[PDB]
């Protein structure tokens, strides 16, 4: 199925992505960030 | 991609009952065998489970219950169990029976301020208020000059308005250094004026100041709002004792004597009584009365076990626990007279007697694993049957004290648990309220 939708999609579409046109473009860092609950919060959650 | 946390604030110090959680009791109000922190003691636990349902059906009113038995064997623990039990909006008030030594007030009237304090109360009360920035400010004048009237603009979001009020708040307004652009909040029940500082607005025009600056309110200029208040018997009792509300001077300057106590009349318990029942009875007063707890009770003078006789054959007392670990023991006051757990029999008859037995060795390691898990240490079988037999040896708070230094030697040389080494070095360390009676005994006569 994959291969097939590739196929007829191919002709009438284009694609780049970021490595063939970025020349010198340093690669975003993505980061997380957990954060723990307040004491209200633990009691509204505890409600909820 | 990378995952960072951040948890710098310290958790809570372990007191003496930090795992009691409750009676633990079933539905068909039997006692189980290990639940909630509490193991045995059964017939205890079970007679406890009365109590709370009798402290939850708001009916009756001046019941005592003692708990009696050997020291180490759980009053307070049960206690505690009852009042986490019984929940915090029900008020549980705390005592020792030494604290009736006052050299302010007379032991009996400490009494009935606790008992005013064991009962509750809750107010669903509207108050009234204006807020926001002052935009103009005028005293009115009238025939002597004095002020009759007090012209305030108030500029919120929505807008402004002009209100006249009385010239005590002209009076306050001035004691409070309140001029134009400075956010204001006056309540109309007791007159009072709180100021939050000049506007936002007036941001940019002082290089230098010191004035610290609060938004524009948002909403009305007046507006009520209904606020739901927890109080005590006690607290409009010693309100109406020493008044501190009101923006008069002789209130003010009240605010800053030294705050004595003073001993509480009978007229003015029964006009908050009455005050208190027309509250009730507009459908907004609540009552919830609740526990007032006498640990050690076994040391109150005969002046408060027989004033206790008048106290609890009230119908507004409320339940109160006592709490003894004392056999035939002499009556302080009385110098001649002897009693069971020192309480004279005349008031022994009036308290319903809870028994406590001592603990089994089986359930003395089941408690010390308890409250290891409950400090936060890993104790393996065979330290933990060492400590079974230290306990049976000498007493279980013996072996629950010596949980935490074991741990620290553990942990100095790199273990990880506690060891059978470590507890008799420990062991080693310090000595029992039994064997220095021993080592002291040998060296009487050199002391
Ligand atoms: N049934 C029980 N379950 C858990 N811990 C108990 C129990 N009975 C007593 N203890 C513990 O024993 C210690 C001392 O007992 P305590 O409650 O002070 O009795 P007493 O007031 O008679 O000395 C307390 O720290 C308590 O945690």
């Amino acid at each position: 199925q994959l291969s097939r939708l590739h196929m007829i999609l191919k002709p009438f579409m284009l694609r780049r992505i970021k490595k063939d046109v970025e020349n010198e473009l340093s690669d975003k860092i993505e980061i997380l960030m957990y954060c723990q609950l307040t004491s209200r919060q633990k009691l509204l959650y505890q409600a909820l | 991609k990378i995952e960072e946390v951040k948890s710098t604030t310290k958790t809570q110090r372990i007191a003496s009952h930090s795992h009691v959680k409750g009676l633990g009791l079933d539905e068909s109000g039997l006692a189980k065998q290990a639940a909630s922190g509490l193991v045995g003691q059964e017939n205890a636990r079970e007679a406890c489970g009365v109590i709370v349902e009798l402290i939850k059906s708001k009916k009756m009113a001046g019941r005592a219950v003692l708990l009696a038995g050997p020291p180490g064997t759980g009053k307070t623990a049960l206690a505690l169990a009852i009042a986490q039990e019984l929940g915090s909006k029900v008020p549980f008030c705390p005592m020792v029976g030494s604290e009736v030594y006052s050299t302010e007030i007379k032991k009996t009237e400490v009494l009935m301020e606790n008992f005013r304090r064991a009962i509750g109360l809750r107010i669903k009360e509207t108050k009234e208020v204006y807020e926001g920035e002052v935009t103009e400010l005028t005293p009115c004048e009238t025939e002597n000059k004095t002020i009759s009237h007090v012209i305030i603009g108030l500029k919120t979001a929505k807008g402004t308005k002009q209100l006249k009020l009385d010239p005590s708040i002209f009076e306050s307004l001035q004691k409070e250094r309140v001029e134009a652009g400075d956010v204001i909040y006056i309540e109309a029940n007791s007159g009072a004026v709180k100021r939050q500082g000049r506007c936002d607005t007036y941001a940019t025009e002082f290089d230098l100041e010191a004035e610290e600056y609060v938004p524009l309110p948002k909403g009305d200029v007046h507006k009520k709002k209904e606020i739901i208040q927890d109080v005590t018997l006690h607290d409009l009792d010693v309100a109406n004792a020493r008044p501190q509300g009101g923006q008069d001077i002789l209130s003010m300057m009240g605010q800053l004597m030294k705050p004595k106590k003073t001993e509480i009349t009978d007229k003015l318990r029964g006009e908050i009584n009455k005050v208190v029942n027309k509250y009730i009875d507009q459908g907004i007063a609540e009552l919830v009365p609740g526990v007032l707890f006498v640990d050690e009770v076994h040391m109150l003078d005969i002046e408060c076990f027989t004033y206790l006789h008048r106290a609890l054959e009230s119908s507004i007392a409320p339940i109160v626990i006592f709490a003894s670990n004392r056999g035939n023991c002499v009556i302080r006051g009385t110098e001649d007279i002897t009693s069971p757990h020192g309480i004279p029999l005349d008031l022994l008859d009036r308290v319903m007697i809870i028994r406590t037995m001592l603990y089994t060795p089986q359930e003395m390691k089941q408690i010390i694993k308890i409250r290891a898990q409950t400090e936060g240490i890993n104790i393996s079988e065979e330290a933990l049957n060492h400590l079974g037999e230290i306990g049976t040896k000498t007493t279980l708070r013996y072996s629950v004290q010596l949980l935490t230094p074991a741990n620290l030697l553990a942990k100095i040389n790199g273990k990880d648990s506690i060891e059978k080494e470590h507890v008799e070095e420990i062991s080693e360390l310090f000595y029992d309220a039994k064997s220095s009676a021993k080592i002291l005994a040998d060296q009487q006569d050199k002391y």
